[PDB]
């Protein structure tokens, strides 16, 4: 896949998302440079999101599906999984390297 | 040596002590052959008023060679006016901002040539400005003196205009003597 | 991003050391390996 | 500040009940760590072993840790690995533990600040012994006879002591039977004992010598009247040898007999500290494990007492042998030496300082400032404009009054009023109604040498003034401003009456207050800057763009022989990840005149703060981050550094006339590479994706005229604009924007003190819980960051 995961803080390993859950994770997205572009947490309001849905760009959704429950990780979404040639305009340059440090909350 | 002491716990004969302290300040100042006297013979004895002033630091870099009679006098180290200097924060002392405002009425007055008569007379028609004690603007000055015995007879109008005129005097005449001094 | 001054929240950070120190120079009786510990007894993630 | 991404089992944060065990060793050098036991794969080497190294841990709110560094002061829960010893044993007999902040400018307790100066040193504990050079001290041979006598005497205080102690003479030293083979007369000694009391007193007779001290023979009739000690029978041993020393309990020792020999134990300590350590010996606490762990290794004045009385009870004994025989010593007055003391350096002094948009224009204004720490400290107001790399009041900028001296300073210095102590308050006024600036001391005023009590008058008001002070080496102090006239001590002695209000009165909030930081900062050259100037040269159809340095002030009496640190406004960054030309180019040409041994050129990354009269390129920051496998095997090596130049001296070794040194980056593989007239020279450096880097030049001025930057081309190179800018970065037109200028680093810096603290709390929890440190309140604070400066 195009994304990469890091451990941070380890889950339970054995809980992980399926289809039709909603996935409860509190997450801060940065650019490759460290200019950090959002994050759930400074708006105290966690972001939900239903799989196999494509609500999410590919890589954060792909990522989630990996993590486990109660499990904070590094996911680096390349340019392919998320956005590209035409990105946010204003907040996201194009063909640019997302850094997501995603907590996977809840399963509810 | 006892400014200190008197200032924390006042009493009646540091009052006393100012007040003639003033007196004698003030028939100097306005006195003529007071000060040429006093001159004369501060000058012919070779007094250093110096040493009763600071004598209670580039010495080893300093060569003197002038040294003239004139110089040996000065309106600065008078001791007429060195004692008064140094008696006023014992005249001022416990002044609430009614009473600084009183002070201030009586110094202009005073600037107008007017005599003591006059300004006690002055300081009994303006006897309203006590109220800014109450001010807000100046509510930090409420507790300065809460240390101090602020001990004292019930309120009294004509003492506290001749205490006021008296201090208003004393300051007056020190300013005004100082003036010329300044370049 | 690199033309207009950036802002951001920043939690403050503090260093704490003990009052040992350690140097290495020749003719010195100081010894060279050293080793400490550090227990930590409880960690908040994401308190601001 | 860049992460390496370590290999571990069980990888994670730093959560609850986490064990992190630190190890150091000075001699590779390596730094290496382990979590819960467990070994992380992964190592810090190389770096610069100057300085004293610390442990130290770095937290924000919401953390409870706990150092354990063994002994009493934390149990270890882990067995630290073999060789490394823990961290108590570092601290001095004197010494008591305790947890500090690693930088301190204030100190606040029970809501009442202390403003600090600079410590100029830590706790050293290196030895490092100078015992005195007797190599050259020679021996007269008139004095030997006499040395040969106090060796054998020596040698009797050595026998007679193995009969007190018990120990008994016998053909092998048994330690259990108290034998040794040496309890022989010294005749019949051993000739390695021999040679060692004839070597020791030799070396006691040159560090006389040495010392200056004249040694003269007056008593030819004493060594006629010492005599012996008639020792009984119980102290000879079984060969027939009965110790005889010398009766020395008459003799008497003058005050300058009794200093000698307290320099003489100095001394032998110091040599014998000097032998230990070359044998490998190391100082330790308490401990005198054979693994060369001696706790004695330390300077003499920590020294234990009875233990300096072991070895000065044998130097008196010396010291009353000589005199015994007539040898009177007489050592010269140390006055001779005619001592000095240094200037502590303007960067070393902080400065404290309300800001400046309090300044007052008017009125008449009190404030106070406690001396807790009697010395080196200066009080009054500054203009705004005022700056921190000049010492308060040597300029028109502050009038200020300096107590330890008691002089005042204003473009200058007088003499005025008296020194302060330790606990004095200076409550300076100002009156700008008249422009007069007054001073007292413990609520009396300080008057100048004619009797005025205006320390200062007559003064323009200009934009206006605010309180300032300047603290020195070790120095504390306490400004109080009026928040709360109560709290003023003297304000109503001398201040409230005369009409001076509190500085901070009729405020809601505190005022804010900047300080001065020695932090080196790269700023841009002025059109005033008093050593040099850029000018800037256009590019035309053959020539680049240029800007030229040259030295304004270089040959006349004004010359300053100092180093020059001089950076390009903009960096060239490098790409995120690494594998039409992606390679940038500048190039440097130091005119004739100027030695290029004296010139290094190169690049810098935006986190150098160095400073210093002398650059080296060997004394460096620099650090090598290792990372290996399961089984420690190393996949990885990064190196990193903030200064990547090279220096004109060697060019000119591998090579009057202007010499041309080009510096090329390419930027998809970040490899640096420099060439010097053509030829490609083998210095290349390697640097990690997302570096930034500045074109530098670090030079000692020989000449008026240095050297210019040539921002120009070459094939298969960008020019360094279209690096720079990305509006040129398809024009292959060189330029030089207006953007693009010369800095160069200024060393001192006002910085604003924070309105809040993170409220640390330090504690000695047991003799096995180690030292608690716990941070629970959360703090921020909104930071502007400047983008191309990082």
């Amino acid at each position: 896949a195009g994304v990469e995961i890091e451990t941070i803080s380890p889950g339970d390993g054995r809980t992980f998302p399926k289809k039709g859950q909603t996935c409860v994770v509190h997450y801060t997205g940065m650019l490759q440079n460290g200019k950090k572009f959002d994050s759930s947490r400074d708006r105290n309001k966690p972001f939900k999101f239903r799989i196999g849905k494509q609500e999410v760009i590919k890589g954060f959704e792909e990522g989630a599906a990996q993590m486990s429950l109660g499990q904070r990780a590094k996911l680096t979404c390349t340019p392919d999984v998320a956005y590209g040639a035409t990105g946010h305009p204003g907040v996201i340059p194009p063909n640019a390297t997302l850094i997501f440090d995603v907590e996977l909350l809840n399963l509810e | 040596n006892n400014r200190s002491n008197w200032l924390k716990s006042p009493s009646a004969d540091s009052d006393q002590l100012f007040r003639m302290v003033a007196e004698v300040f003030i028939l100097w100042c306005k006195s003529h052959n007071f000060k040429r006297e006093e001159q004369n013979f501060v000058i012919q004895n070779e007094i250093n008023n110096l040493a009763f002033l600071t004598g209670d630091g580039g010495q080893d870099q300093e060569r003197k060679k002038t040294k003239r009679r004139g110089d040996l006098y000065s309106i600065q180290t008078s001791l007429i006016v060195a004692a008064l200097k140094k008696m006023l924060p014992i005249g001022l002392n416990m002044c609430t901002p009614g009473d600084q405002e009183l002070i201030s009425l009586a110094k202009s007055r005073y600037s107008y040539r007017d005599t003591d008569e006059e300004v006690k007379e002055h300081l009994r028609n303006n006897l309203h400005l006590q109220e800014k004690s109450d001010d807000p603007a100046v509510k930090w000055q409420l507790n300065l003196y809460k240390d101090v015995l602020k001990s004292e007879e019930p309120f009294n109008a004509e003492k506290t205009i001749e205490r006021v005129q008296r201090i208003s005097a004393a300051v007056f005449h020190l300013e005004q003597v100082e003036q010329p001094l300044r370049s | 991003r690199n033309l207009l001054l950036q802002t951001r929240l920043i939690n403050d950070v503090t260093s704490i050391r003990p009052n040992i120190f350690l140097g290495v120079a020749e003719g010195s009786a100081q010894y060279k390996k050293w080793y400490f510990e550090l227990i930590i007894d409880q960690v908040d993630p994401f308190l601001t | 500040r860049i992460p390496r991404a370590v290999a571990s089992i069980n990888l994670h944060l730093l959560r609850s009940d986490d064990v992190v065990s630190c190890c150091l060793d000075l001699g590779v050098p390596s730094i290496s760590f382990r979590i819960n036991g467990q070994p992380v794969q992964g190592m810090f080497e190389n770096f610069n072993t100057d300085g004293l190294f610390f442990p130290v841990v770095s937290f924000s709110a919401g953390v409870k840790v706990r150092f354990l560094t063994g002994g009493r002061h934390g149990e270890f829960k882990f067995l630290p690995p073999s060789g490394y010893a823990p961290c108590y044993e570092a601290l001095l007999p004197k010494e008591k533990m305790r947890l500090e902040p690693v930088k301190e400018y204030k100190r606040d307790a029970e809501g009442i600040r202390d403003l600090l100066g600079t410590t100029q040193s830590l706790s050293q504990a290196s030895f490092i012994p100078c015992p005195i050079d007797t190599s050259q001290v020679v021996l007269p041979p008139h004095l030997e006879k006499i040395r040969d006598r106090l060796a054998e005497n020596i040698h009797e205080l050595w026998g007679m002591n193995k009969i007190e102690l018990g120990w008994t003479f016998g053909k092998i030293r048994d330690d259990n039977k108290r034998q040794h083979p040496c309890l022989v007369e010294f005749s019949k000694l051993p000739e390695t004992e021999k040679n060692y009391n004839l070597q020791m007193s030799t070396e006691t007779l040159k560090t006389l010598l040495a010392l200056g001290c004249h040694i003269a023979h007056v008593n030819p009739a004493a060594e006629e009247d010492l005599k012996k000690v008639k020792l009984p029978k119980n102290y000879m041993m079984s060969n027939g040898y009965k110790p005889a020393p010398l009766d020395l309990s008459d003799v008497k020792l003058l005050p300058p007999q009794e200093v000698l020999v307290d320099k003489l134990a100095e001394n032998a300590h110091n040599v014998w500290a000097k032998d230990r350590i070359k044998q490998g010996w190391t100082y330790g606490i308490q401990q005198d494990l054979k693994n060369k762990r001696n706790p004695r290794l330390v300077p003499y004045a920590l020294l234990d007492e009875r233990t300096k009385k072991s070895n000065r009870d044998s130097l008196r004994e010396a010291v009353r042998t000589f005199v015994g025989y007539g040898y009177n010593i007489e050592p010269s007055d140390q006055e001779l030496a005619d001592p000095a003391v240094e200037k502590v350096s303007i960067d070393k002094i902080r400065f404290f300082r309300v800001e400046w948009s309090y300044a007052v224009r008017s009125g008449k204004w009190y404030f106070e400032f406690e001396v807790v720490t009697g010395g080196d400290m200066r009080v009054g107001w500054a203009r705004p404009g005022c700056r921190p790399d000049i010492e308060l009041g040597a300029d028109d900028q502050a009038f200020v009054f300096e107590g330890s001296r008691g002089q005042r300073w204003h473009q200058g210095s007088g003499y005025f009023g008296r020194t302060w102590q330790p606990g004095d308050v200076v409550g300076c006024m100002i009156n700008l109604d008249d422009a007069s600036m007054i001073f007292t001391l413990n609520g009396e005023l300080l008057i100048t040498n004619k009797g005025s009590e205006l320390a200062f008058a007559d003064y323009e008001i200009e934009n206006g003034f605010v309180p300032i002070c300047s603290l020195g080496l070790s120095q504390i102090g306490r400004m109080n401003l009026g928040m709360d006239a109560s709290t003023f001590k003297f304000y109503t002695m001398c201040g409230l009456q005369e009409g001076f209000e509190p500085f901070a009165v009729n405020m809601n909030r505190d005022v804010a207050m900047w300080f001065s930081k020695r932090l080196p900062t790269f700023v841009n050259v002025p059109k005033d800057h008093p050593h040099i100037e850029v000018v800037r040269i256009d590019g035309t159809m053959d020539s680049p763009p240029c800007l030229k340095v040259t030295h304004k002030t270089f040959g006349t009496q004004n010359s300053n022989a100092s180093m020059i640190y001089c950076r390009l406004s903009m960096p060239v960054e490098c790409h995120s990840s690494f594998s039409t030309t992606t390679q940038c180019y500048y190039a440097i040409r130091i005119f004739a005149g100027q030695d290029p041994s004296c010139v290094w050129v190169g690049w810098v990354t935006p986190d150098y703060h160095l400073y210093s009269e002398k650059f080296d390129l060997n004394k460096n920051c620099t650090v090598t981050v290792t990372l290996g496998d399961e089984r420690g095997r190393v996949h990885e090596s990064v190196k990193r550094s903030n200064c990547y130049m090279v220096w004109g001296g060697d060019i000119v070794a591998t090579s009057n006339v202007d010499l041309e040194i080009g510096c090329l980056v390419d930027l998809a593989m970040g490899m640096l590479s420099f060439s010097a007239n053509g030829r490609e020279l083998g210095t290349c450096y390697q640097v990690e994706p997302n570096t930034k880097v500045f074109p530098a030049v670090f030079l000692q001025p020989t000449s008026t005229a240095l050297f210019q930057f040539e921002l120009g081309k070459l094939k298969n190179a960008m020019p360094l604009s279209a690096a720079i800018f990305k509006s040129e970065e398809k024009n292959p037109v060189p330029q030089c924007p207006p953007r693009l200028d010369v800095q160069t680093i200024q060393p001192v810096l006002w910085s604003r003190m924070p309105s809040s603290f993170l409220k640390v709390e330090t504690e000695r929890v047991s003799e096995r819980h180690g030292w608690a440190v716990q941070c629970l309140e959360p703090l921020q604070m909104m930071a502007l960051h400047i983008p191309e400066e990082n």
